[PDB]
This record gives C-alpha cells, structure tokens and sequence, in this order.
RNA sequence: GCAGUCAAGCGUUCAUAGCGACAUUGCUUUUUGAUUCUUCGAUGUCGGCUCUUCCUAUCAUACCGAAGCAGAAUUCGGUAAGCGUUGGAUUGUUCACCCACUAAUAGGGAACGUGAGCUGGGUUUAGACCGUCGUGAGACAGGUUAGUUUUACCCUACUGAU
C-alpha cells in the first residue's frame, strides 16, 4: 500500500522482515537491497516489520554501483520466494527474492525488468506493470 | 450568489455573540456573565472575532 | 426573603375555555386541544371571574418565585397556541450548493428530507412532531413554514431541522449557509 | 517539574487569537537535597528481557468549542485512558543522540514493580596491567582484563480438578 498505491491488495503471508537482502530485479546498475523498514506497518513489541509482494519498501545497496549506496531509496518487491496463497485457490512462490529501484511517487528509475513478475505486483502498482517483463 | 439579506439573518446566530476567555463558548451577545460552571460563572467575555 | 404572597393574572379569550384539575391544565379552543402537567412546580391556581385565573404562591423563596411567572407565561403561551396557533417560517441560506428540502413519509414517520447541504451525499431526516405541519411560502423562493397548534412542539421541531443541517471542520464565520429562524409568527393573519 | 491570578508591553493598527515582563498564590513526591524514625543475630544493591494492573498533568483515535480558522495544514482549550504508544545502530547503561515506519511513537506509580522469574554487561572482595600521589606498605567517582550467584516436598493468593 502506501501513498500512490491506488487500489488495495489481498493480504499474503509475510516473508521478507527487516534485515532481508533481495536480488536487484531491474537494470538499476545495482545488485543487491538490503530492506530496513516497510510502509504501512504494525506496531507490537518485538516483531519484524515484514514485507511481501507487491509491497513498496525503502532498502540501501550493500552491494552496487558507488553512488546508489549510504543513502536510502524507496523500492518495490517483484518476487517473494515464499509460499503465499492465493483467492482462487494456490499455493504459489518463486525461486528468489527480487526487487525494483521506485522513488515514493511509484515510478522507477530502472527501464527493464528481468526475471518473472508476480502480477498482484503489476496490478497494485501501474508503473511496475508498465516496466515489467514476464507477468507470472 | 451572496444575497446578503440573509447574511444578516444567518450570522445572527454564527457571528454575532461573544465568548468567554476562560472556557472558549459561544455566549449571546448581550450576556454578563457565562452560564456554564466550569469557568465559573465569569464577568469577562471576548466579542467573537469578524471575518478577516 | 421568603416572599410572602406573588401572583399573576391569566386572561381568558371568549373562544376558548380552560380546564383545571389540582395541577393538570387543559385548554379548549377552536383550533384544538391542548393538555400540559405542571406538578413539577408547585404552583396555586384559582378561578375568580370565569375570565381570569389568578396564580399564587405562599412563602415561596426568590428561586421559586420566579418560577410562578414562568407558570403564567406557558400556559398563556399555549393560550394564544390554542387560539391564535403558531407559525415559524425558515429560509434556506446557501453560497453555491442548493438545498432541497421535502417532505417524505416513510411509514407514517413524516420525515423531513434534506438532499445536497453543502454537497453531502448523506441523506438528513428530522420526523414532524403531533400536531404540526411544514407548508411551504407562496411565490418566495427556499422559505418552509412550520404551522402548529403547540408551543414546545413546534418551535422544538424548528430547532431539530435548524440544528440538523451543521457545518463539520470548516470556518462557521465563512460558510454561512444552512436553516435559520426567520420569523416567529401566528397563524392567523390578522393577529 | 506542574498550574493560576494581576498586568506594562509584543502581536501592522488590539491586553489577553497566541504570547507576555516586574511581582505574587499554590500543586506534585517519578529529580536532587536535608532529616535520621524502622532495619547492621543480616527484608539480596544498577540495568536489560518477560508480564499484570493502576493514575493522568491526552501523544494518536471519539465528539465539540476559539483563532490574526477563506480551503489544506496548524495552534489553544473541554468530557474523556475505552483503546493504541514501535523496529534498529552506539553505550552496561538510567539518560542521551541519530536511522525508519506509523494515527502516535505521552509522562508515570506499584519496596526508584518484577533475581527461591532470568542475565551478570556495570558498580563491589580476592589475581593482574598503566597514569598520578607516597621513601615505603599502599591510595585514587581514575582507565582495562578474569572473576562459584543456592532451597519450595509448607500456608495463603492465583490457575485447573474432585
């Protein structure tokens, strides 16, 4: 969810708390994210703000191109790698995390995407779906 | 459309009383003192403020 | 102080007539009937020249005293309601959204139906109390007029629709709109 | 620490929209003091994790009032705790400063709640190193490293059962 996220999603499980490391899914020159926080969160003592598809999160690059690191970007998950459930009836995941460089306003900075993108992320967001590649 | 006739008429119940300091109500225009307890029945009231 | 005697005196028209029993006053008049309870006072009434019905109070303090003239002025409030009857005119007051104000009856509830104040899709009902009807003012454009019997009815109905149409989280002294009393009138034209 | 009253003035023009000098009246026992009354045949001393309840001087949510409230945003106040007040880097840390989310990251009490609930990171025996002091043995809120933490098979209280 999140400002610019027009639209609602169904809840899924949550697989990705704070501190996870994500593939870098767009040509971003980037590698790696590294997730610190998610948007629209709980608040309850010891827990994880968690992640999950389609969901808008900022996360820093430990590992990329020099000046896309020390500071914070806002970025989008494209691959969940966890089993979620679906309305109609299945028990989905991928092979691997993945994300997508988006500043707050929802667009991206990359051009392409590779790899496969789950499409309650193409549906939530619209810029994803404009730049994304295979649709599940 | 502004037909201020009715102006007069509908601020006569929006605009035109006063209010006491201390508690911040709405009081007629022509009371001495503030009819609830919390203030405590005060002698000074502010006229409410006109637009701009 | 103590006051040792207080008293009013209460005029009655030839066309109606007025009916006592310990402290329960009922009125009879042409336009109708009307009964109200007053033993939450503790008032004396007594008839002296069929016309007049004087109140009085013994060894009653300045609180309770002035609660004697009070007694007088409902039920010659409701003497004139009676006689006379009651009518309370409003007028719409809006900067660009017209308001629509009708009458529905949803079983037999008499609703006062308010449509687009300040553009608000909810919907406004205030019910038409006993004895009271909403007509609507001849060739003048947005102007309702209550027309009742009763006192307390009616102007208590006029405040229910005055107060049912507020303006939430904006400037008051800015956004005049709305329903006001305009004028306190009688039924009859004459009086 | 908190809350008033008066009131010169600030607030373009205006004492109280919001502030408010010079003085002055009280509240609080989560600061720190002072006293030394209980306890030195001894009531386990800091913090952190876990958990329950209570209080409100309400941070957010509910309903309202006032503005130098045109909308938005904000600011001041009233009934109100019913409900919610977080995740991390540093530090033992109380405290504090940042990163980030969030409607919000409000203050607190209950033997400075809670060790026969836990840990022993710190201060606090004994080993040892460095700096200052001392002729010396040794002293320092100094700095640093290593340093066994025991019992409920009782009564009540609570949780379940006859």
């Amino acid at each position: 969810s999140g400002n610019g996220a027009q639209g609602t999603k169904f809840r899924i499980s949550l697989g990705l708390p704070v501190g996870a490391i994500m593939n870098c899914a767009d040509n971003s020159g980037a590698r790696n994210l590294y997730i610190i926080a998610v948007k629209g969160s709980g608040s309850r003592l010891n827990r994880l703000p968690a992640a999950s598809l389609g969901d808008m999160v900022m996360a820093t690059v430990k590992k990329g191109k020099p000046e896309l690191r020390k500071k914070v970007m806002p970025a989008i998950v494209v691959r969940q790698a966890k089993s979620w459930r679906r309305r109609d009836g299945v028990f989905l995941y991928f092979e691997d995390n993945a994300g997508v460089i988006a500043n707050p306003k929802g667009e991206m900075k990359g051009s392409a995407i590779t790899g496969p993108v789950g499409k309650e992320c193409a549906d939530l967001w619209p810029r994803v779906a404009s730049n994304s590649g295979v649709v599940v | 459309i502004i037909e201020p006739s009715l102006k007069a008429l509908a601020s006569k119940y929006n605009c035109d009383k006063s209010v006491c300091r201390k508690c911040y109500a709405r009081l007629p225009p022509r009371a001495t003192n503030c009819r609830k307890r919390k203030c405590g029945h005060t002698n000074q009231l502010r006229p409410k403020k006109k637009l701009k | 102080m103590k006051y040792i005697q207080t008293e009013q005196q209460i005029e009655v028209p030839e066309g109606v007539t007025v009916s006592i029993k310990s402290r329960i006053v009922k009125v009879v008049g042409p336009r109708g009937t009307l009964t109200k309870n007053l033993k939450h006072i503790d008032v004396t009434f007594t008839k002296v020249n069929n016309q007049l019905i004087k109140v009085a109070v013994h060894n009653g303090g300045r609180k309770h005293v002035a609660a004697l003239r009070t007694v007088k002025s409902l039920v010659d409030n409701m003497i004139t309601g009676v006689t006379k009857g009651y009518k309370y005119k409003m007028r719409y007051v809006y900067a660009h959204f017209p308001i629509n104000v009708n009458i529905v009856e949803k079983d037999g509830a008499k609703f006062i139906e308010v449509r687009n104040f300040l553009g608000d899709k909810k919907i406004r009902n205030v019910p038409v109390r006993d004895g009271v009807t909403i007509e609507f003012s001849t060739n003048v454009k947005d102007e309702i007029v209550l027309s009742g019997n009763s006192v307390e009815d009616v102007s208590q109905n006029a405040a229910d629709l005055q107060q049912i149409c507020r303006v939430r989280n904006k400037d008051i002294r800015k956004f005049l709109d709305g329903i006001y009393v305009s004028h306190k009138g009688f039924i009859t034209e004459d009086l």
